């Protein structure tokens, strides 16, 4: 859905900064 | 999941760290 | 190196758009 | 990995798709 | 236009490619 | 409307990766 | 030699805000 | 709460571009 | 607040210039 | 071209306005 | 190249995340 | 200043917090 799609864009950028070298997994829905 | 927890309310950086590996 | 740190930030935005519903895994080492 | 392959040369979206789960 | 088709619903990369030059 | 304007920001960034070397014209409400 | 590619994604963002409802034209070759 | 949050995220990027040289103070409440 | 002022109606670049140093 | 104009040096808002419709 | 200017736009997005409700100051010239 | 401390070397979130109000 658009609002959540746009929100998820900002989430991954935040994950990138928080997680650093550890990396992260992004699974919006499993 | 991440979207439901953090697109509904703002997660802090500490909440976000829960998804780092 | 800041140059590849910034490149990584752009790569995660691109993964988000190409992977879509499948999500992705982000691990800097390799 | 992805950084050494895509930060030295431009990866196409074709090329980024191999990293999607 | 692009706004009407895509801020209303999620557009894939294939649909957005239609707006390329 | 700010929601439509923020959606627009993200569209031009997606147009930028998809379109590549062909580029694009961006026209908002036509 | 991904420097100009990364610069171009920030240009499109700057164009978006400067042009507003005028919209813009973006062509990266010529 | 989240869409004021996302809006602020874009506001800082516009301030970065318009203010240039000058810099800016960002205060969400006040 | 910039948020109160620009988060429901679009603030142009030159209104925003007011918040610069 | 724009990248050659503005990726070598920083374009000002006036130079950027050259590309608006 | 515009390397410092591009770095700065990433810095501002990270300050936005990190500082939250207290906001920040961005003074590019010093 | 901030560009000097963080544009060659990566600054941690820890470090960036010195620039919060
Ligand atoms: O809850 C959220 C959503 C998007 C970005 C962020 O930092 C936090
Ligand atoms: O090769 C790259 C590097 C960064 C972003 C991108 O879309 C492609
Ligand atoms: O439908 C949309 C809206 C914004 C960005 C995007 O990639 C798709
Ligand atoms: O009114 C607004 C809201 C968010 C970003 C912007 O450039 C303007
Ligand atoms: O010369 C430039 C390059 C990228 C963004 C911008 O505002 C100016
Ligand atoms: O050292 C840096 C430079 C730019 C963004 C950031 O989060 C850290
Ligand atoms: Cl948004
Ligand atoms: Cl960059
Ligand atoms: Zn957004
Ligand atoms: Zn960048």
């Amino acid at each position: 859905f658009v609002n959540q799609y746009l929100c998820g864009s900002h989430l991954v950028e935040a994950l990138y900064l928080v997680c650093g070298e550890r990396g992260f997994f992004y699974t919006p829905k499993t | 999941g991440i979207v439901e927890q953090c697109c509904t309310s703002i997660c802090s950086l500490y909440q976000l760290e829960n998804y780092c590996n």
